[PDB]
């Protein structure tokens, strides 16, 4: 049925620095147009599973 | 930059085996995964194998049991023969590469295919005729003139004008299945009807599963 | 060895979005999230589109979008432009190890003009004359309701023999073109002193009017 | 190897501030002193300030209480503002260098200046229309041909043939100001009679002070 | 914030030598030896020709000689080539720590030839005749002597309403050329059966005539 507890980021505004750790869970903004917190078009969730 | 392009022939009766080549361009192989996608006439795809290139593999059990995928990495080459056709497989056939690595999936560069027919009635050559224009052809400043291409049964014959000189004004028309059972088309081409008394031009048709090559020149009417 | 499920046709005003859907099994896109999309255009190559249920590859417009809810992804196009009338197809990873394709979905960007047919007329080759032949020629294009249909004539006669048509096409300006053959024997083109081609769309009723040299 | 190409517009009214720039191609800011210099129609050279590029100055009292210059070291500017125009500051304006280090002095590579007009009678585009040969327009085996542009207020138009194809035989005429008060003129071209029926030819209207870019088609008589 | 001085055009054959002189007062030209001199052809930018009241740049020829007696520099010129015929300014290092510019010399070859007026006629564009205009137009070229002019007639009559002139100016072959413009309205156009030009230069009258269609 699918063992959907293993997440992994898929979008970044920078890629990390060594050994570097990154926890938030900040909708990402693709395109120009503000977010504010809410999905959308270039407004995207930042995990997969 | 990397592109794909297919190979073999297709037009054999059927119950045989096919075999199709998809040589890569730009030159990659060694790394990514390759496969072979159909797609019958008017409707989706569909999906089979691919071979990573050292190991290798098989796939889409529906038509397990009849295909053979195999790379040459030296000469970058797949081979893909199905066997013991049924005529339900004439189809355009792409290979697209595959993507691994940075995940994405899906695929990637395509190749624009090849139209595979399976059934009777083995190819026939394509008798070519011009399409003079006219008085009553011109419009004024404009004027069109055109060739006609008949009776053929590869179905995807193609057409090019003066080595591919002009892309103005080109058009090539669908073809039309008449009831001899062979196809039939025309080209034409529209230009500033002033140049009709000093330039020349010439339709290349190309018929790839014959080996017909004609190139006819057009004319002014006397 | 199946299949996925997608719906046929949409249509659509130019300036606004429209959303397709894309649903499968929760084994195939339920239980995992590496679908994507294509575009086709009309006897063309499918064009790779977004890997991850969203994610546009460098060199794709940011007017589309991808989401997914639950072994239902969909696909958004915001502000709709008159060149996106094409194919969509969408793609994922079942389990068993394989791929699978969905049925595509023609885009209607619910096109504005309706554009008159232009036609043309083209009498036999002299060398299919000497060969034993004859075959009239109509030809249409540039009429944006591809409805025509095409009556062959003799000098001004309906006739019914060696007729044959194709069904119109879209071109790349989203028009349309279609042709019409007439087969006849020489005899029969050095018989009538003209013949006609009929196009009607519309209610307009366009014809041309030839004649042996 | 280093040029200079000037910028910016010039038709505003009179009694106010205008600008000018001289972007630096061959990349030589930071070293040398770069200034103004101005020329009404038909009478002598000017002067105006300079600027070294880390400090800087200006200069020409007689334009002082008027004039700024500025300079964006970076992207390798030169602003000039002069403010509250009279209408008698209706000039070319190049863009000289100077020289120092080796004495020399004087100036150095110039930049094609710029018609700065200023008056009333906001821009207005032009008018194009072809001047077709014909057989008294044919001298044997040669024929001219060319182009009107007419009703303008920039003053300062340009004319290319076929994006600057030819460069034989090709005429320019100066610039007629009618009582309108709006600037007409022609641009003609003479070439070998015989290729008149197979060739062709584009004359390319290009006005910087409004858009306006008209690219027009030649062709014979009928 | 005044000016310095020069002389106005000179003369001279080819082959000779000419020397053009650019006086001012003791403070800039007595009170310094940083005079450079520029030569300018018509509508073009200027060009840099020798700092230091002498010292040819590396590029320019070795006919050119600058000298200097008192608050008074000079140019010579050697072997006077008939494409030298520009405009000279000289320039210098005046106190108040700023520059200046002399007023421009025209110099003269003293040319040759006497070429005939090459002329030619154009008729109304179709367009413009669609436009509610017409506009004959006139054209000269390739005539030495710049004291053409043009007289505009109707189909021969001399006509004095809608005339327009340039005044000649030089080629880059060292000739002149000018243009000469009729407007009319459409009527006017259709209304003679003719028109004619006519270029008087030296006693010589030549005369283009045209017709509508
Ligand atoms: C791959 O898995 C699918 C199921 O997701 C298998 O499909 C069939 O399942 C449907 C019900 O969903 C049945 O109605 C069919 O009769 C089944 N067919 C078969 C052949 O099992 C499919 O078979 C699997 N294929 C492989 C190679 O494992
Ligand atoms: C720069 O010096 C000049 C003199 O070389 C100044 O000019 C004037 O001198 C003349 C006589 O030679 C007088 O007739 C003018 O009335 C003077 N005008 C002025 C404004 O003084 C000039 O003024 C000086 N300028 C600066 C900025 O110092």
């Amino acid at each position: 049925g699918g063992n959907y507890n293993y997440l992994y980021r898929l979008f970044r505004k920078s890629n990390l620095k060594p050994f570097e750790r990154d926890i938030s869970t900040e909708i990402y903004q693709a395109g120009s147009t503000p977010c504010n917190g809410v999905e959308g078009f270039n407004c995207y969730f930042p995990l997969q599973s | 930059q990397v592109q794909l392009q297919e190979s073999g022939p297709g037009l054999v009766k059927p119950s045989e085996t096919l075999s199709l080549t998809c040589t890569v361009s730009g030159g990659s192989i060694s790394s990514y995964y390759w496969s072979w996608i159909r797609q019958p006439p008017g409707k989706g795809l569909e999906w089979i194998g691919y071979i990573y290139y050292s190991g290798s593999t098989n796939y889409n059990p529906s038509l397990k049991s009849r295909v053979t995928i195999s790379v040459d990495t030296s000469k970058k080459q797949f081979s893909l023969k199905l066997s013991s056709v049924t005529a339900a497989d004439t189809a355009v056939y792409y290979c697209a590469r595959l993507e691994r690595d940075w995940p994405l999936d899906a695929f990637d560069i395509w190749g624009q295919g090849t139209m595979v027919t399976v059934s009777s009635a083995s190819t026939k050559g394509p008798s070519v005729f011009p399409l003079a224009p006219s008085s009553k052809s011109t419009s004024g400043g404009t004027a069109a003139l055109g060739c006609l291409v008949k009776d053929y049964f590869p179905e995807p014959v193609t057409v090019s004008w003066n080595s591919g000189a002009l892309t103005s004004g080109v058009h090539t028309f669908p073809a039309v299945l008449q009831s001899s059972g062979l196809y039939s088309l025309s080209s034409v081409v529209t230009v500033p009807s002033s140049s009709l008394g000093t330039q020349t031009y010439i339709c290349n048709v190309n018929h790839k599963p014959s080996n017909t090559k004609v190139d006819k020149k057009v004319e002014p009417k006397s | 060895q199946s299949a996925l499920t997608q719906p046929a046709s949409v249509s659509g005003s130019p300036g606004q979005s429209i959303t397709i859907s894309c649903t499968g099994t929760s084994s195939d896109v339920g239980g995992y999230n590496y679908v994507s999309w294509y575009q086709q255009h009309p006897g063309k190559a499918p064009k790779f589109m977004i890997y991850d249920v969203s994610k546009r590859p460098s060199g794709v417009s940011n007017r589309f979008s991808g989401s997914k809810s639950g072994n239902t992804a969909s696909l958004t196009i915001s502000g709709l432009q008159a060149e996106d009338e094409a194919d969509y197809y969408c793609s994922s990873y079942t389990s068993n190890n394989t791929f699978a394709f969905g049925g595509g979905t023609k885009l209607t960007v619910l096109g504005q003009p309706k554009a008159a047919p232009s036609v043309t007329l083209f009498p036999p080759s002299s060398e299919e004359l000497q060969a034993n032949k004859a075959t009239l020629v109509c030809l249409i294009s540039d009429f944006y309701p591809g409805a025509v249909t095409v009556a062959w004539k003799a000098d001004s006669s309906p006739v019914k023999a060696g007729v044959e048509t194709t069904t119109p096409s879209k071109q790349s300006n989203n028009k349309y073109a279609a042709s019409s053959y007439l087969s006849l024997t020489p005899e029969q083109w050095k018989s009538h002193r003209s013949y006609s081609c009929q196009v009607t769309h519309e209610g307009s009723t366009v014809e041309k009017t030839v004649a042996p040299t």
